[PDB]
């Protein structure tokens, strides 16, 4: 006798095939799964992805010049980041990781505040009211357990919104990634869990993280569904997050979505441009317009960041508690005198 | 009503559930079971499974659940089954909830109270009785509360739950049903950051918290027979410390000792001693000494009585100070 | 209400000197060690 | 456009059906999967299970009388605890949870040391050399990541051996449960992970832990084999652990085994079905049962006396076991307590 | 040879790998990559993937791995990428490895050395720079070591590795490559729990550790221009304290300050003050004062220069003590 272990592995693999709608040539390889989007929605998605590419180029530049601080590059991930944000509504709450600044910009965080985050200023994290996002999460996996609680809180108040959160391929090794999806699954909470898989965590291959042949199957441990998507495909990424959003509002619980991407022919811009051009929906001048719009907006935002007054120690003390403890009262005074 | 500490806690918790529709209570086995020590007994029956609920067995998850819920308007009161299990929950409490107000420039906040039993003298299994207040007391943006009597326990908990920033409310197991005390019915509050004199004296200040307050009062009584009048300050809150009350007393008496159940290298006694040295050395007749457990891992259950500090160590140390 | 560092209060006590009696020459009235000697 | 979500959950769960060889009546309902055990091995497994039942009854009783401290009952889990151990070799290293005392007793921990553990005495945790176990682990889930490291240790030394560890249905909710299996998978380490599911964690049903239909399927997150077994069935438990061991020692990585159990339905008892299976084979009798029973009671009574005769712990003892060489603070405190003891 | 601190650490790690076949180095990105800070640069290439290897992204798992490896007779030297990430792995360091010798009554032991970078002054992102030595110093069965120089780093690390109980070796980021110093080639050890005088003085004792040592040496040179002679004590090991060296210094000078980068409610300064109060209060001309960060979360990067304690804070508090 032998347990059918190899069969088991094969059987589970068959449940997680890569979802794709557009190939690298911008041709539709899956009509049945094509999402319903107006010609203007299709053009907006391309505007935002082109905008994001330029934002990445400018941010890299600005960091090298010393004009920005911490910056995690996003070029190549536009479909995964932008097309996934596109499937959301304003009611939806985003819990970003450190690299997921674009999603929260498009959700309504002003650009200059995103730059003040990068530089390390408290004001960059002073999110506007009505904008349902947290500052980027530097502790890997912490956003996953927090998203379970947001989702639960959404379900409790009866709201028709989801919590959505993002992590990388490396983050799937954390204990909190597992707890996030298992708490949400246990509570049938409305959460979308995105894992952006670019195959390396710093220097570490995904093969060193896990012997699991897809990350999406990690959903099985929670009892919830997973989808592995071509993360270089804006339509496949859109359709997956939209299906997960529907599933979640319909009280069916969370979904785990693994996007397979590459950060810098497979370029999401490449295949989407061809998709749109075949339909007379995109032109060089429309694209060159977004590029200019971006550069102008980035320049303005950088200046608005530059005119933000410096932080004082008293400011830092003031934001610790609503009512300050004796020690921080004492220290406010010491630093107020210092600052005078 | 004459109450035990666990009853005063349960009463605090009913009064806040009734007063505040946003108050939630959750943790392992806090719902239908009514809590491993009955502290949430009757609460789910009265208030519903949607206000008082069980979670999966995962402390880190519980911490993150409380954060999410608090981002969504609720005023979470989770429970960590024993405080020895805080190790797995440290990021969410210290790395996250303590930091959200600061981190968001006041845009979000964390009106969370974490309830956790701890403490020795009842032969519990490993990592059940560990005194870990010293760790949380080192984290900016948390307050840390340790009641010693049913009366304190109830007022401090209502305050703690009303507080719009994170509070760690630590409940000593030995003290849960060790003594009965008249605690008011209805609502009242005690301010967080305020100690009180439990026995007035003039020869030596004894500063204490948790189970060590009783050990200190019991020592004060044996010291009176020897003509040593010891004043007993129960810290109540160990972060922030009530500097005025502590300093006033040492200024009055000119001699002090600090008493804790935790190992000498742990707890908050060195903080207290440093504060006194800094603010009242001109009043000091003698070094401020510390009563504390030996610097070992918490004792195998049978060794508890020889290992834990008690009234006799307090007496011996106070006398060491008197004879300096 | 007297103010005096521990080493002084102790220097006083062991030498039978009541500090409350001794006039202090140190800052803000502080009773210094050579004041205990001056009283003695 | 629906994604086939409903189908996915079903098809995956379908990969984890309950493995069973003995039904409640002692009838072989799966003869192909039948493990090769001699007549004497079958008796020995039964002797061990009977003895462990007695140990539970006597331990509950002694605990009530205050002659034991911490005690986590085991009755009903004899197949899961004892049959799984039976599949092991002495080279294998056991990382038990708080409830997994019988496994370490059968691996070679003297019974009086098991009792000293229960009372709270350091000598109870003084594992005899060559008995490859750790004392029972109080922190639910900690044993899982430690086992991944033990197994990697074994692999690096090229030892034909495994690490095995046990947790409950509740403990599958911990981060470290997941990290242990995922690390063992990533390093292809000789680890066997056992999950003992009796449907309750104190007062919390499995259904409040996870919406996963099996706990065995959690293996999928690590990309390692998972097996769900009737944990009231000594032969299924043995067969699954033996198969996990052989895969491991032959260098193919870890396995997760979920056992379905129930703690004290009287029909389900692992003793009931195993007695019938062995009696219908003429390998078990009432005499043999009562010889085991009386032997257990004698040995337990001797163990409890030996525990009673262990010298009481002193603080100086607790200090000296902290480090090989004492740091200054502990040198100081050792002298203080030496004087206190002196007396 | 003239080495930076990172080179002396690499040199210590190289020496231990050659000397002891049981030594193993592992962590996030320490193998092929040679480390986020090149601390393990060249080590895998010289010694193999079986001695120096990478791990999945999980702090908790690394600790557990180190424990199991130690049970199998290896001498693990794991790395945690930044110490702000310790919250994840508190159970295994504090709840497990520090307790195993005691828990097993000496049957098993944990010859483990945890290397972790920490510290500010380089504008790192969130939870990279926090000083969390105060947390691990409260755990019985740990020893905690923090070098400030190339020469100390090598001798202390060799000592840390050969120690048969767990040692946390905290490596300040600002000090990795900040200056060079003559460091003997080959092996030497420095005792754990042993301070040294980095500058002899007669008027005030300045007790420091980590990056605050250089700040105290800088303050001391400024004070000497005004005829104030400071004795700079580098603690080197923050647990346990070198009581003999600290008290001896304070008895000589009669005045003392304790300097740390950590927030005032954190770090280990209160312990040092308390120890002084206890053993040498009769030598004190003035109270023992502390230089420490404000009690806020570690600052947003741009705010580091105004928030972090520096040599000017040391100069100011030293004078406060001189003029007491
Ligand atoms: C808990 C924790 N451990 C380690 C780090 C350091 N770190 C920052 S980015 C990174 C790589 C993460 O890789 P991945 O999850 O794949 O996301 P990616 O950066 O590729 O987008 C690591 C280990 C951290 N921020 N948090
Ligand atoms: C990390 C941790 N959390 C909580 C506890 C307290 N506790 C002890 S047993 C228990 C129930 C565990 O149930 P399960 O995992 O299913 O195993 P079982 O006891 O049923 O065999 C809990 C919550 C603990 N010891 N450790
Ligand atoms: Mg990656
Ligand atoms: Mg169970």
């Amino acid at each position: 006798f032998q347990f059918p272990f190899a069969e088991q592995l094969e059987k589970v693999a068959e449940q997680f095939p890569t979802f794709q709608i557009l190939n690298e040539e911008g041709e539709v390889v899956n009509e049945e799964a094509m999402p319903e989007l107006s010609d203007e929605q299709l053009k907006e998605l391309m505007r935002r992805m082109v905008y994001t590419r330029i934002l990445d180029q400018r941010s890299i530049s600005l960091n090298r010049q010393g004009r920005l601080g911490f910056y995690a590059p996003t070029a190549g991930q536009e479909a995964s980041q932008i097309a996934s944000h596109f499937a959301l509504e304003k009611e939806d709450f985003i819990l970003p990781g450190y690299r997921d600044v674009p999603q929260i910009i498009w959700h309504g965080l002003p650009l200059y505040q995103a730059f003040l985050f990068s530089r390390g200023h408290f004001h960059g994290n002073q999110i506007p009211e009505g904008v349902n996002v947290l500052p980027p999460q530097i502790i890997i996996g912490a956003q996953y357990i927090q998203a379970a609680g947001v989702a639960l809180g959404l379900k409790m108040r009866g709201k028709k919104a989801v919590a959505i959160t993002y992590t990388g391929d490396g983050g799937t090794s954390q204990g909190n990634f597992y707890q996030g999806i298992n708490f949400a699954g246990a509570f049938k909470a409305p959460a979308i869990f995105v894992v952006q898989n670019n195959r390396f965590a710093i220097s570490t291959p995904v093969e060193k993280q896990t012997v699991a042949k897809t990350l999406a199957q990690k959903a099985v441990a929670a009892g919830i569904p997973g989808i592995q998507v071509d993360g270089m495909d804006p339509l496949a990424v859109y359709a997956a997050v939209k299906a997960a959003r529907e599933r979640a509002i319909n009280g069916e619980g969370p979904t785990l979505i693994e996007t397979l991407c590459f950060r810098y022919k497979k370029d999401p811009l490449v295949r989407f441009r061809k998709f749109l051009e075949a339909k007379g929906l995109w032109s060089e001048e429309e694209e060159n317009n977004v590029i200019e719009q971006a550069k102008e907006e980035i320049k303005e935002a950088i200046k608005k960041a530059d005119e933000t007054p410096k932080q004082k120690v008293t400011d830092l003390i003031s934001i610790m508690f609503e009512e300050l403890p004796f020690n921080l009262k004492e220290q406010y005074e010491i630093y107020k005198e210092k600052e005078s | 009503a004459q109450m035990t500490m666990v009853q005063a806690i349960t009463d605090a918790l009913r009064i806040e559930l009734k007063n505040d529709p946003n108050v939630l209570i959750f943790g392992e086995d806090v719902g239908v079971n009514g809590g491993v020590f009955r502290a949430t007994e009757g609460l789910q029956a009265e208030f519903g499974e949607d206000r008082v609920f069980d979670t999966p067995l995962a402390e880190s998850g519980i911490g993150g659940l409380a954060i999410g819920l608090a981002l969504q308007g609720f005023r979470p009161v989770p429970e960590i089954q024993f405080f020895g299990f805080v190790y797995e929950v440290m990021d969410s409490i210290c790395g996250q909830m303590a930091r959200i107000r600061y981190r968001t420039g006041g845009r979000y906040h964390m009106p969370i109270t974490i309830r956790s039993p701890f403490g020795g003298g009842v032969h519990t299994p490993e990592l059940h009785s560990d005194s870990l207040e010293g760790l949380v007391a080192q984290q900016p943006g948390l307050k840390v509360v340790i009641p010693s009597t049913p009366y304190d326990a109830k007022g401090l908990l209502i305050s703690a739950i009303r507080d719009n920033d994170p509070v760690i409310f630590l409940e000593h197991l030995k003290l849960y049903r060790s003594f009965r005390q008249e605690v008011p019915e209805g609502e009242y509050t005690i301010p967080i950051g305020k100690a009180d004199i439990k026995r007035e004296g003039k020869d030596i200040t004894i500063i204490a918290y948790g189970a060590m307050v009783h050990e200190s009062l019991k020592a004060a009584a044996e010291l009176e027979k020897e003509g040593i009048s010891a004043e007993v300050v129960d810290l109540r809150t160990v972060q922030p410390l009530d500097i005025e009350t502590i300093i006033g007393s040492v200024e009055k008496t000119g001699r002090a000792i600090v008493v804790q159940e935790a190992q000498r290298q742990a707890g908050i006694a060195a903080n207290v001693v440093a504060e006194i040295n800094e603010r009242a050395i001109l009043s000091l007749e003698a070094p401020v000494l510390r009563v504390a457990a030996p610097d070992t891992v918490y004792p195998f259950a049978q060794a508890e009585s020889v290992w834990l500090p008690n009234f006799k160590d307090v007496i011996e140390t106070a006398k060491k100070v008197m004879n300096f | 209400r007297v103010i005096a560092m521990p080493s002084v209060r102790k220097y006083a006590r062991e030498k039978g000197v009541d500090i409350r009696l001794v006039q202090g020459t140190g800052k803000n009235g502080r009773v210094l060690k050579e004041d205990i000697d001056a009283f003695l």
